[PDB]
DNA sequence: GCTACGGCTATACGG
DNA sequence: GATTCGTATC
């Protein structure tokens, strides 16, 4: 039915970083088929964020797609792949570079046992060894203000200096004047007043800034936004886009690639 | 599906608990989803299949679209293993993502799956952060809920390094007394369920089945059935899978459900006044160490049967029988924990108890052993004795060994101390000695 | 060199060739003609049939999907909470497009070695993915299995083999293998069995291949009777002098350790009969004194000549 | 002395230690001494045996004087050389002449190594030789079933793929079409599923697959022979493939896998690996749908 | 060399017709290697009776010059814990024999000293590769072997 | 062409 | 398994 190719480097990067982001946030990555784009998107065990990344049918040299499990909207054959699996067989070798990245799925009479439930996915090097594997698959059905436009890159360099084991919550206050992120984390206090947990509050600012539509204080989490700031960043040839409205409501961060959608939706701290 | 899957509870209604036991969950979790409530986890403990997160399902159906600022629960599972996360730090991203169901966003989270806590490092983590939790400053936190199962671990790792996690599966052994006993934590233990209520649910099963029941002429025998497995088991779960395999059976096939575990003080008292569903001590005393070997092993028993033998009849029998009572255990304490041992101090205290039961006791009530009470008073007198020692070292150079401390150091030098300051600890150490 | 022994080569292949436990083996018939299977746990003494069952149903209940269909797991594979993890998760989640009724099946051979974590963690499995695949667990000893787990389980307990069907299953490898026999050799190769079915067929091959004719003197020349029945003569004598001479003769000079037969006889002592309690806790009590002059360092004959003179002062009095 | 042999390009000896590691950490190691050179065998589980060779060419002086005996065989502990030559390499940027000696059954292997300043001296217990011989683990050279000549760098990379994809148990399919192909794969069981490497039919990868019917002379077309594999002994040479040119691959009837891989002069590295039962023969059956897949 | 030895050890029996006492083991065992099907062995009885003398040269007879590669011996001064029986045991019984004399052999010296768990994970290596491996416990106590174990077990009391 | 340092990985150890 | 207090029901 389903069949892409990726024939290209920085096209292979950005597919391996954004499945190895997927498999971070959940064991298993959800993975839609569409007769337009190609949809991998993952959301966490306590529904608080979702990651989603739209591969289109450009940013492949061939997207062939024959839906004549599947889900009528326009068709839609949406499936379950375990993420710490295809983050390994999208995994560049050391050594010996990927040439074409096949990935298929027959369901169909023509196939036998070994492609029922199972994931087909090529890998062709340049010194022309053929690595075949079969990951299983499981059916499933899809599950579909202010303004920034900051830089990644400045976010890039202050949210790798976060260590997420001491740091876990982000503050973005958003003046007209200047916008300075803190990442900050609270204390907990013991019995007699004990220092159960500690306090830092490592932060940094960035002068207003390109599109600072105001049309504020907002808190989340650090695991994923690092990650999704450091998705984009792989495919080298950067600017990020969060729309938050209050406190109790989820922020919304969209990322542009010439053939790549990229979208993290988390919950934010409903503390006024 | 498998009948206690396709005849679960739809309302609270229809689940097999007990009303007053009913009436403290519902009030208890009406209360922690306040905007400042005094209680923040709700520690439900009990048997398996007591309905403790079947009760907490159905209360959160009605519950959680009551207070959500514009509907189910929020469950932490355990075997999702995602790529850059260690295993230990799994259950702390969990409760840091948890915290933010709160208003518009309200789920009651709920922990059956219990992280891995046979393992000590990531067991002190769990606590740690639950203690993270409990001392937390968040103005508004979601509540939460911790079913914790009772069932002991049975006989495994050979090394003599059993703690208490190797063997009971408990909350006391699970948690510390830290989190056990603080201000914000409510515990609602749960009991067994009753023969009533498993009858009635057995037969509004029955009645729900009526059609193949009376095809394979299974109909009429169906009270006997449900009165044998009320019975004989406490656990719905297993309940209503004797009643599917039964049902759908079409021989003589004989009615076996699961096998439960006596508690501490349940084993001293068949041990002590004996059994009512046999008058054969032998049997009984098999069956016991047979099927709990893990608790008539602790030397903690042998110390309860010494610690309660004296409840029979208030105290009010022969000193022969208590002498040889005494005498059987002292001379079992020699016997370097054989299996002989234990199956002879118990055997004869039975046969002690067996002759002078007559009928009209009025028995007394048992209670645990006060060793521990005695081992931490030994300690504190190690300690206070050091600070004497410590402190008799510099001021006047002498040495002193612990054995003359227990007996002339402690009574004799604080007499002189406190004499020569009316007029350098001056206490006798470890405490006055009463009686 | 290539012959399988007769336990291997007799082994049933389908569940109408297991005797014993008949309404048993009839429910596992029903549950294999119907499909659905639940959760279930076969305890029993070893060597009836347990896992011969389990395989030969899941066998009946998938045939051509028995390859991708069954995950086969016992204490010679390493079972930690990671296998059950990762490797029984993954089967678990397999989707397996098998006929109506049939369901996948893990078969957990010796699950009583399992440890605690482990058992813990299959909880979650079998409740998230109780619709597509069922668990099978197969022990001795039914309590090692934590009771959440059981809960969700049926029990089916394996009795001991009687008499008539170790004698029907031998006289099918008997006409199988045409070996001669006479009625008092297979006796005894039963009486040796003790309710034994791989026993019974170990002692009749050795007995067919050290002289070929199956009678008692062939049998009880290469098996002997049970210690434990020797044992249970010896401490249910009546006068020491021949309770003495069935030590000495049938235990002492055969070759059986002082600490075996000290450590058979507390187990013929917490199961004989007609004795009264008071004279069974003091036997039992010498019985312990005995094993503990054994364990440090004095195992000699008279340490149980003793012994034996005690209970019987102890009998007669 | 009865044996001695100096060097100064240790770092062959070195990577010869460093091939030899993988079969256990701590263990005894049996280094025979001939006229023609120096070799290191080890056996592990009585599954796999790796037998390196130091011929005299990689020595300026190799006398082995000793003439009551053809060879010397020495049993020694790996982890005492291992834990030894580590310390002494911190320094390995000087000029150094390692010097081996032996002086028979009895004395200790003595490793020198001067600096023309210091002359570190090391003497290693000799153990007693166990009951195992290492020609029981050998292939048959007349039953041999497929002959493969590989290339270092594809089957290194092709070893680092089945470890990076976990790979508890490993197949080996070998068979040369009729026209002109000849399909070489290492076909896997691991977490994934069922994963294939496919080694191309190109002459510089591939540089000759040639299977026979069990007789090492008979060429034959159109017939498979598989090899069922357990990794953790087929991983044992991924730390000699990282430094092969060329790895020769042979296996016969009676199921045993001679890996030999040649460094470039050099060290002979001859790894001999046993193959397990299949007592399944469904997943032959599954290997011949997945490679006319 | 051989002159310099205890006599416990120079006379040590080389062949199954030097050791005497037992007939009926002997008699057995010779019949199972005539007829080559070997089953799963436990050999029981007093010390110094000659069980490790009879299988060792029961090994010999059956492998002949093979005995080095045929026959796994590991005893009380060894680790035979879980990882062992889990690793070493079942790599040995999983593998190819390279087609020598049938069936392997794996002898487990002084298996009273053996934990319960390599005892209890042994008994699905003993009846799994039984087509191509044969097992042989000796023991001095029996109360120290699991019930399963001894179950798998053809018993031979080796008589004072 | 060479080197140092960070990331990946195998292994001994804590409880 | 024992005692004591408290219900629910027939
Ligand atoms: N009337 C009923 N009342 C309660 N539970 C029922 C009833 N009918 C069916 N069940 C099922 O019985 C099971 C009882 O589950 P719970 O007791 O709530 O879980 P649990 O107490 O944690 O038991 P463990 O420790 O997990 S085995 C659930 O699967 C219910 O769906
Ligand atoms: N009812 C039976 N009918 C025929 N053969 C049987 C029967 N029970 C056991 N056997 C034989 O016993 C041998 C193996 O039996 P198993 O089922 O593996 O033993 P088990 O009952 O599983 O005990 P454990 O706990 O696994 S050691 C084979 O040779 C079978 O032929
Ligand atoms: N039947 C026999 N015939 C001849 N020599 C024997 C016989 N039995 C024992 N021996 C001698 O006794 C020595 C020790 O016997 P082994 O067979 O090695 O040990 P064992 O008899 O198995 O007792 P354990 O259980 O190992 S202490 C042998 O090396 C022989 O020299
Ligand atoms: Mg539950
Ligand atoms: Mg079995
Ligand atoms: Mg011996």
């Amino acid at each position: 039915s389903f069949k892409a190719t990726i024939t290209e480097s920085g096209k292979q990067n950005i597919w391996f970083r954004a499945i190895y982001v997927l498999s971070t946030i959940q064991d298993d990555i959800k993975i839609t088929v569409t007769t337009n784009e190609l949809i991998a998107w993952s959301m966490n065990e306590t529904d608080t964020t979702l990651c989603q990344v739209r591969f289109q049918k450009s940013f492949f040299e061939e997207y062939e797609f024959k839906p004549h499990g599947v889900q009528v909207i326009h068709k839609l054959y949406s499936f379950r792949v375990n993420g710490r699996h295809l983050t390994t067989i999208s995994r560049k070798p050391d050594g010996d570079g990927i040439k074409s990245f096949t990935i298929a799925v027959n369901n169909t009479s023509t196939c036998p046992e070994s492609l029922a439930n199972r994931l087909i996915v090529v890998i062709e090097m340049d010194s022309l060894i053929v690595k075949e594997y079969c990951p299983q698959f499981q059916p499933i059905k899809y599950d579909p203000i202010n303004y920034i436009c900051c830089n990644s890159t400045l976010l890039k360099n202050f949210l790798d200096n976060c260590n997420v084991n001491v740091t876990d919550e982000v503050k973005l206050e958003i003046n007209v004047h200047r916008l300075s992120i803190t990442a900050f984390t609270k204390a907990v206090y013991g019995k007699n007043n004990d220092l159960l947990r500690n306090a830092l509050s490592m932060s940094n600012t960035i002068s207003t800034l390109e599109h600072y539509c105001l049309f504020k204080s907002i808190i989340f989490k650090l695991k994923d936004f690092k990650n999704f700031i450091t998705i984009g960043p792989s495919w080298k040839t950067d600017n990020i886009s969060l729309w938050f409205c209050h406190p109790g409501d989820p922020i919304l961060m969209q990322m542009q690639k010439p053939g790549v959608k990229l979208e993290l939706v988390e919950v934010t701290d409903s503390n006024i | 599906e498998q009948w206690y899957e396709k005849f679960k509870p739809n309302c609270l209604e229809q689940v097999a608990i007990h009303k007053r036991k009913l009436k403290d969950v519902q009030e208890a979790l009406d209360a922690m989803f306040l905007p400042n409530a005094k209680h923040r986890i709700l520690l439900l403990s009990g048997p398996s299949g007591c309905s403790k997160s079947t009760v907490i399902k159905e209360l959160s159906k009605i519950l959680v679209p009551k207070y959500r600022q514009n509907h189910k629960v929020t469950e932490f599972r355990g075997d999702c293993i995602v790529n850059d996360l260690p295993q230990m730090e799994s259950f702390s991203e969990f409760l840091k993502g948890a915290r933010y169901l709160v208003m518009s966003n309200l789920s009651l989270i709920l922990i059956e799956d219990l992280p891995n806590v046979f393992h000590i490092d990531t067991r002190r983590r769990f606590q740690q952060l639950i203690l993270q939790w409990l001392y937390s400053s968040e103005p508004l936190l979601p509540p939460l809920v911790i079913c914790i199962t009772e069932c002991e671990i049975p006989e495994n790792d050979n090394n003599y390094r059993k703690f208490g996690i190797d063997y009971t599966f408990s909350a006391e052994t699970i948690m510390n007394k830290e989190i056990l006993m603080h201000p914000r934590l409510k515990r609602i233990k749960f009991n067994p369920i009753n023969s009533t209520l498993l009858k009635k649910h057995l037969k509004f099963i029955c009645v729900q089945n009526m059609k193949m029941l009376k095809e394979k002429n299974k109909w009429n025998k169906r009270q006997e059935v449900i009165d044998y497995i009320a019975q004989e088991t406490g656990d719905i779960r297993s309940a209503i899978t004797t009643l599917q395999f039964w049902a759908t059976s079409s021989g003589s096939l004989p009615i076996s459900t699961r096998e439960s575990t006596i508690s501490y003080f349940h084993a001293i008292g068949k041990v002590i006044h004996g059994s009512h569903s046999t008058n054969n001590d032998n049997e009984m005393i098999n069956n016991l160490f047979e099927n709990s070997n893990n608790l008539l092993s602790k030397e903690d028993f042998k110390l309860g049967i010494l610690e309660n033998y004296n409840t029979f009849n208030k105290g009010e029998f022969s000193i022969s029988d208590a002498s040889s009572i005494v005498d059987c255990l002292s001379e079992c304490d020699n016997m370097n924990g054989l299996p002989e041992s234990n199956e002879y101090g118990l055997r004869e205290v039975r046969k002690t108890f067996r002759n002078i039961s007559k009928q009209g006791h009025n028995h007394g009530t048992v209670y645990f052993p006060r060793e521990w009470k005695v081992r931490k008073l030994q300690n504190s007198f190690k300690v206070q004795a050091e600070d004497w020692l410590n402190v008799s070292l510099y001021k006047y150079n002498a040495v002193h060994s612990f054995r003359n401390i227990t007996l002339e150091f402690g009574y004799y030098a604080p007499l002189i101390r406190k004499c020569q300051s009316y007029k350098d600890v001056v206490d006798r150490i470890g405490g006055p000695i009463e009686a | 060199s290539l012959q399988l022994p007769w336990v291997e080569k007799y082994r049933p292949q389908v569940l109408s060739d297991i005797v014993g436990n008949k309404e048993t083996i009839d429910r596992l018939q029903q549950i294999a003609k119907d499909g659905n299977m639940p959760h279930m746990i076969i305890s029993g003494m070893p060597g009836i049939g347990k896992t011969t069952s389990v395989h030969c149903l899941a066998h009946e209940l998938l045939g051509r999907s028995y390859a991708d269909g069954v995950l086969e797991l016992n204490a010679s594979d390493d079972r930690g909470i990671d296998v059950v993890r990762n490797q029984i998760k993954h089967f678990a989640q397999k989707k397996l497009h098998l006929p109506p009724g049939k369901h996948k099946i893990v078969i957990l051979d010796e699950a009583d070695s399992m440890t605690a974590g482990a058992q813990q963690a299959l909880r979650r499995t079998m409740e998230l993915y109780s619709n597509s695949t069922r668990f099978a667990f197969a022990c001795n000893q039914s309590n090692k299995i934590i009771e959440p787990l059981q809960s969700r389980c049926a029990i089916l307990r394996y009795s001991k083999l009687s008499d008539e069907d170790v004698l029907k299953r031998l006289l099918q490898i008997i006409k199988l293998e045409d070996v001669k026999y006479t009625n008092d050799g297979l006796e005894a190769i039963i009486f040796t069995a003790e309710g034994d079915m791989r026993q019974a067929i170990n002692n009749l091959q050795s007995t067919v291949a050290g002289h070929g004719l199956v009678n008692a003197d062939n049998v009880f020349k290469i098996v002997d009777s049970p210690h434990p029945l020797i044992v249970k003569k010896m401490l249910l004598a009546s006068n020491l002098e021949d309770s003495i001479q069935i030590l000495r003769t049938d235990l002492w000079k055969k070759g059986y350790s002082s600490i075996d037969i000290v450590t058979t006889s507390f187990r013929v002592t917490k199961n004989l009969a007609q004795v009264k309690e008071s004279v069974r806790l003091e036997m039992i009590k010498e019985i312990g004194l005995t094993h503990m002059r054994i364990l440090e360092g004095v195992g000699t004959y008279l340490q149980l000549a003793s012994m034996l003179a005690k209970i019987h002062k102890l009998n007669n009095k | 002395n009865k044996f001695s042999a100096s060097t100064v390009h240790l770092e062959h000896i070195t990577t010869a230690l460093s091939c030899l590691t993988p079969f256990g950490s701590k263990d005894d190691v049996l280094i025979f001494i001939d006229a023609d050179g120096l070799s290191f065998v080890r056996e592990n589980n009585h599954v796999i045996k790796i037998q390196l060779l130091l011929s005299r060419e990689l020595f300026m002086s190799y006398s082995y004087r000793n003439e009551t005996e053809d060879h010397m065989k020495l049993c020694v502990k790996i982890n005492h050389i291992l834990d030894s030559v580590s310390v002494m390499n911190r320094n390995s940027d000087d000029i150094v002449e390692c010097t081996l000696s032996y002086d028979g059954h009895g004395s200790p292997f003595v490793l020198i190594f001067e600096d023309s300043f210091i002359s570190e001296r090391v003497e290693y217990s000799t153990y007693l030789i166990k009951d195992f011989d290492t020609n029981g683990l050998e292939l048959d050279r007349e039953r041999i079933s497929f002959e493969a000549i590989i290339k270092g760098e594809a089957l290194h990379s092709a070893l680092k793929d089945l470890k990076e994809i976990g790979c508890k148990e490993c197949y080996v399919y070998a068979k040369t079409e009729a026209n002109d192909e000849n399909v070489f794969a290492l076909i896997s069981k691991s977490q994934l599923g069922f994963s294939k490497i496919k080694l191309p039919s190109n002459r510089s990868i591939l540089e000759k697959l040639q299977v026979f019917d069990g007789d090492s002379t008979t060429v034959i077309d159109g017939f498979a022979v598989i090899g069922f594999f357990d990794f953790t002994s087929f991983d044992k040479i991924r730390k000699s493939t990282k430094i092969a040119s060329k790895v020769l691959f042979r296996m016969d009837v009676h199921g045993v896998l001679s890996v030999n891989i040649l460094s470039q002069p050099g060290i002979v590295i001859e790894v001999c690996m046993l193959e397990k039962e299949s007592i399944d023969e469904a997943a032959q059956t599954e290997i011949e749908l997945l490679m006319e897949t | 060399s051989k002159e310099n030895l205890p006599w416990v050890e120079k006379y040590r029996p080389e062949t199954l017709d030097e050791v005497y006492g037992q007939n009926e083991v002997i008699t057995t065992v010779r019949k199972f290697v005539d007829e080559g099907k070997l089953p799963h062995l436990l050999f029981y009885g007093p010390p110094g009776t000659g069980k490790t003398s009879t299988i060792v040269a029961l090994a010999r007879e059956i492998y002949g010059k093979n005995y080095s590669n045929m026959v796994l011996e590991l005893n009380a001064s060894d680790d035979r814990g879980i990882d062992v029986v889990r690793n070493q045991i079942k790599d040995f019984a999983s593998t190819r024999q390279i087609f020598s004399k049938g069936f392997k052999l794996i002898i487990l010296d002084e298996a009273d000293a053996m934990t319960n768990a390599a005892q209890n994970a042994l008994r699905r290596v003993i009846e799994r590769y039984t087509k191509n491996t044969r097992f042989c416990v000796l023991a001095n106590y029996a109360h120290k072997l699991t019930p399963a174990l001894l179950s798998r077990c053809t018993r031979f009391r080796f008589q004072p």
